[PDB]
């Protein structure tokens, strides 16, 4: 049985931040995947 | 008249390794090419826009 060989989901990841001297909240940009692509992980982060 | 042009970001490891080599951890011997290439297009991206 043939089968396609896709490489895996990546990307850019940008952090953006207003500065330290205003707050510490950021917000990453995951750049060219989808919103299903992106790590769900986040209740298993002790995995890596 | 051209006025922009295609702001491309590139990945050196995926290029130079590869997508499926992790025993090739030697390219952070060579220094910070990665760093230096990549302020280059960050600089040519924020001049396009």
């Amino acid at each position: 049985e043939i089968l396609d060989i896709t490489p895996c989901s990546f990307g850019g990841v940008s952090v953006i931040t207003p500065g330290t001297n205003t707050s510490n909240q950021v917000a990453v940009l995951y750049q060219g995947v989808n919103c299903t692509e992106v790590p769900v992980a986040i209740h298993a982060d002790q995995l890596t | 008249l051209p006025v922009s042009m295609t702001k491309t970001s590139v990945d050196c490891t995926m290029y130079i390794c590869g997508d499926s080599t992790e025993c090739s951890n030697l390219l952070l011997q060579y220094g910070s090419f990665c760093t230096q290439l990549k302020r280059a297009l960050t600089g040519i991206a924020v001049e396009q826009d």
